[PDB]
């Protein structure tokens, strides 16, 4: 969960600014993710 | 307020609790309200659209569980709070698909002291009739079972009981306001008049007067009274004129008159069970003092007892008691006596 | 004045002992509660004597209870609201919002014009679901070619209809009344569809108000109740349910010549309920005429007696189907709820009674009903029993 | 014969499931010690697609909208019995789906109506009967029923007594107390089911 879904959300949040959709997958990877880490990426 | 609105499920009731106090850094407290304000809205019109699919807005259902206590912090009257909050009870009222407004209804009359507090409840069902129907038969009639049930103590009860009073004498009271209403507190209240005739007997004193007054002022149904009933409601309004003459006198005694005298008014076989009732209470071996009416031994022995018996025995069951006593002002049976005959003319 | 004028001269203020004194404050106090006009007891209690007699906090106590039994209490109307022009949205949502909670037809004209004014046209018949039109009216309604005034009549027709639910006749009459003479501006069909639901409204009201205490209608309502029952206009939407209460209502007040006489044959043909109508008036008429009487309570019987029967056994509860009859007994069952004259309840409960006990309960009028009954396997007797149980708990609440 | 186990195999998943979501440590220390298990039942049982779905690992509120509408808004006893045999009949499958019935069918328990009452009265028992958590919110629609003048309506509150009263257990007292006062003083005999709820109320609390 920890290092993994923090580099994801690094990732689309990096995208997000460089826009000024990854945004879309990355959201749905974090919401598959969230099943066995969901308060792992809550704290993140 | 999109995400506030679709997303929250389990932590919305503190959530909403949290931004109210926070809307009770000033700019931060204006972003607050705006907040509120577009959430009242955007729920306002997630809950009237399209009308047929149905909307699911999970905020409203989280907050469903949290019906009673977003009735008593409305109650409460923090300024500008309450009217948030009495506009999201009554969207959220229309919301629900069983449409729990009259249980919100029934927590606003059974929790409200003063009349600002059951204005409350009337602005209440004035905006939920517009959209839904029949909520005070059901709000009665729910609030009522409460009552009955173990739950909903008697200072609720009381207090559930004069605010019922209050409205059904205010919708009497012919202004422009019961007109505009459309409420017919008195049919709903009429309709659940064996509900409302045990209270009458209720251990409580306070809850018992609230009936009592009540029932003095609520009309009866439209039709008529079943004999079932008419004798259920001669036979508690006569045990409640008796117990409250005792009780305060003949002061505290006029909403029980006025219940026998319409029930008397109401028929003649009303009358005369109004009569009959009322006079064999009267002259009971219990009220009769109200008006005047009238009504170790086996060691002791040893320490009396010279080795011979010289009286045969004892006559009978010994020595006869200390008689019976009484003492009651005659002043108080001279207008207890006023109080009967009055009601009986 | 008198009474307090007599205690005066012969109470002798202070020539008196304690005894006499509170005897007469005695007496005062529970004259003055006797009252039950509050300016009675106030100016019993202005008297001199009064006050001379009775302590100062004694007498504060017992007006302000006799000011509490019956107190004046003032309560807020109208719903709550919070009005913030913040934006355009917001501004949109307080007028829908005002929108849905009035019930006054100028500031329902006045919102919905400031609104297609504000935004494009936006559909907002559509911004409150819980306005309900019968979709053979919705199918009419929404066909309208201008926006606003499609929106206009549909609001007006869903709010006059919830609110003759609601029992809020007033505003119902004033909001049908503007739907109507907006319709008539520019449709006769809208027109007809307004007229009917105006004479369904003006029923109510009268079976509401002027019902239940013996006045007979205006003479007026029951001309246009006949002219609706026989108008037959072909190319117009219409609800059952009007005939139905129309016909209920023809029978409530009496009017047995007009339903077994002067009624059309096709109206008959074609509507159940009248004629069901005709053979309760011709059946309660002719009760002392024995031949009559025999017939058209046979007749009735065999109408009845087709409803409860079924085809195939089979529970007709179950289906609501398949009953041989002109009418589904739930629809039947219905049509008698909106009874409320005693003869007639007391025909109908004589009949069920009757066929209850043909497969022993004693009615008054049991012995008109024809005996022996064909297909008498047809009849289920289950829906006959839960029949004549919710009939008998429906008249017991018309007349305990 | 996995078939005749599918209700048993949804729940054992389902609580396979919350182990791993609450305590993780601990269901993935129970799962390697028994691995070889459920790898071999994973592949002779590959129709067990949750297994297999845990392996990789390794909505209803919509669907009861016009059921619940056409209760709330149904007024002929056909309407009524129609919707109630609809929720019967799925609820065994989905027994779950009762719990959003709950307030609509309180109501329909004191219907002077017979069948539907009876239907109504089952619904509601067996709904807490899965939930006994939402047993004591039926406690004034039930006293109302016991207390009612239709004499009817009490009957049935009397037969349904024994299992309510099973199932609440802190309203039980107040609950028989009503049932013996009605037995009292209205001429039914409530003795019957009376001392069995006690029974089984006594053998539980304090036997």
């Amino acid at each position: 969960p920890g290092t993994i879904i923090s580099r994801v959300l690094s990732c689309g949040l990096k995208d997000f600014c460089v826009h000024g959709k990854i945004a879309s997958v990355v959201g749905i990877l974090g919401h598959l993710a969230s099943r066995h880490g969901d308060s792992i990426r809550r704290e993140l | 307020v999109h995400l506030v609105s679709q997303a929250s499920g389990a932590g919305a009731y503190r959530l909403l609790q949290f931004l109210v106090d926070t809307a009770m850094p000033d700019t931060v407290r204006e972003a607050c309200d705006r907040l509120i304000q577009l959430l009242l809205l955007h729920l306002q019109k997630l809950v009237h659209h399209r009308g047929p699919p149905p909307r699911l807005v999970p905020f409203l259902d989280a907050l469903k569980n949290h019906v009673g206590e977003l009735c008593g912090e409305t109650l409460r009257l923090e300024r500008k709070r309450f009217l948030w909050q009495h506009q999201l009870l009554g969207l959220l009222s229309v919301y629900t698909r069983p449409s729990c407004g009259p249980e919100a209804l029934g927590h606003l009359l059974s929790r409200a002291r003063s009349p600002e507090e059951l204005s409350l409840a009337t602005q209440l069902y004035a905006g939920l009739v517009v959209s839904l129907s029949g909520l005070l038969p059901l709000a009665f009639r729910s609030c009522l079972a409460r009552v009955h049930a173990g739950t909903l103590q008697p200072p609720f009860t009381a207090r559930f009981l004069r605010n019922l009073a209050l409205l059904v004498g205010w919708e009497q009271q012919g202004g422009e306001g019961p007109a505009a209403l459309g409420a017919h507190f008195g049919e709903s209240a009429s309709a659940h008049l064996s509900d409302l005739a045990p209270l009458l007997l209720h251990p409580e004193e306070e809850v018992a007067e609230a009936a009592a007054s009540l029932l003095a002022i609520c009309p009866f149904p439209s039709e008529a009274l079943s004999p079932s009933q008419l004798l259920g409601l001669v036979r508690a309004g006569v045990h409640r004129f008796f117990a409250s003459l005792r009780l305060h006198g003949p002061p505290g005694v006029a909403s029980a008159c006025q219940l026998l005298t319409r029930l008397s008014q109401t028929s003649p076989a009303g009358l005369k069970a109004v009569l009959q009732l009322l006079v064999e209470g009267a002259l009971h071996r219990g009220n009769t003092e109200l008006f005047g009416g009238q009504v170790a031994s086996l060691l002791d022995t040893n320490r009396r007892h010279i080795w011979s018996v010289f009286h045969a025995g004892v006559i009978g069951r010994g020595l006869k008691p200390p008689k019976f006593v009484q003492s009651r002002n005659q002043q108080e049976v001279i207008y207890n006596t006023q109080s009967l005959l009055s009601l009986l003319v | 004045d008198f009474l307090l004028e007599v205690c005066s001269r012969s109470v002798n203020l202070e020539k008196a002992s304690e005894s006499l004194k509170g005897n007469m404050a005695a007496f005062l106090k529970n004259v003055c509660l006797g009252l039950e006009d509050l300016q009675y007891v106030f100016m019993i209690s202005s008297h001199e004597l009064f006050i001379t007699l009775l302590k100062d906090e004694e007498r504060k106590l017992l007006v302000d209870q006799m000011r509490k039994r019956s107190p004046r209490v003032n309560l807020c109307i109208k719903p709550v609201t919070s009005f913030y022009p913040a934006s355009a949205s917001v501004n949109i949502g307080q007028l829908e919002h005002q929108l849905i909670l009035s019930v006054d037809p100028w500031r329902i004209r006045q919102i919905l014009i400031e609104l297609h004014g504000m935004t494009s046209e936006r559909q907002f018949w559509t911004v409150s679901n819980k306005w309900e039109v019968p979709s053979v009216y919705s199918g009419v309604i929404l066909g309208i070619k201008d926006n606003l005034t499609r929106d206009l009549v549909y609001i007006l027709m869903a709010k006059g209809l919830h609110c003759s639910t609601v029992k809020d006749f007033s505003h119902a009459k004033q909001l049908f009344a503007a739907c109507l003479e907006l319709v008539t501006e520019f449709s006769p069909k809208l027109r007809q569809v307004m007229l009917n639901e105006m004479l369904l409204l003006d029923i109510h009201t009268h079976e509401a108000g002027t019902g239940q205490a013996g006045e007979r209608p205006p003479s007026d309502l029951i001309s246009r109740v006949r002219g609706y029952l026989e108008m037959r206009l072909p190319d117009i939407p219409l609800r059952q349910v009007i005939a139905e209460e129309c016909v209920a209502f023809m029978l409530n007040w009496r009017e047995n010549e007009y339903l077994t006489l002067q009624v059309p044959a096709f109206l008959l043909q074609s509507n159940p309920y009248v004629k069901l109508g005709q053979l309760l008036a011709a059946t309660c008429k002719e009760l002392p005429g024995p031949k009559e009487s025999r017939r058209t309570a046979k007749d009735l019987w065999e109408v009845v007696v087709q409803i409860c029967s079924v085809s195939s056994r089979v529970s007709l509860i179950k289906q609501r189907e398949s009953t041989l009859g002109i009418m589904y007994r739930s629809e039947l069952l219905s049509f008698i709820k909106k009874l409320r004259e005693p003869l007639v309840l007391t025909i109908i409960l004589s009949l069920f009674v009757k066929l209850h006990n043909v497969r022993d309960i004693t009615a008054e009028h049991i012995s008109i009903w024809p005996s022996s009954i064909p297909n008498l396997q047809s009849v289920d007797f289950e829906a006959v029993a839960i029949t004549v149980k919710e009939l008998v708990r429906y008249t017991l609440s018309i007349n305990p | 014969s996995s078939r005749h186990l599918a209700a048993f195999i949804n729940k054992f998943v389902q609580f396979i499931h919350k182990y791993i979501t609450y305590n993780a440590p601990a269901a993935i220390s129970f799962l390697q010690k028994h691995a070889d298990p459920l790898h071999d039942l994973s592949f002779d049982n590959s129709d067990l697609v949750m297994l297999k779905s845990l392996l990789a690992g390794l909505l209803t509120a919509a669907e009861m909208a016009p059921y619940m509408k056409r209760l709330s808004r149904g007024q002929t006893v056909e309407d009524l019995l129609e919707v109630l045999s609809d929720i019967d009949e799925m609820s065994r499958r989905r027994p779950e789906i009762l719990s959003f019935f709950s307030t609509n069918l309180q109501r329909l328990m004191s219907s002077a109506e017979e069948c539907c009452r009876n239907l109504a009265f089952s619904l509601a028992l067996r709904s807490m009967q899965n939930s006994p958590s939402i047993a004591a919110a039926f406690l004034p629609t039930f006293m109302y029923c016991l207390g009612s003048q239709d004499f009817e309506v009490v009957q049935t509150a009397l037969r349904n007594l024994p299992e309510y009263a099973l199932l609440c257990q802190e309203h039980a007292a107040v609950l028989l107390h009503r049932a013996f006062l009605v037995g009292m003083y209205g001429q039914m005999d409530p003795s019957a089911q009376i001392s069995e709820a006690l029974r089984i109320l006594h053998m539980e609390a304090v036997m």
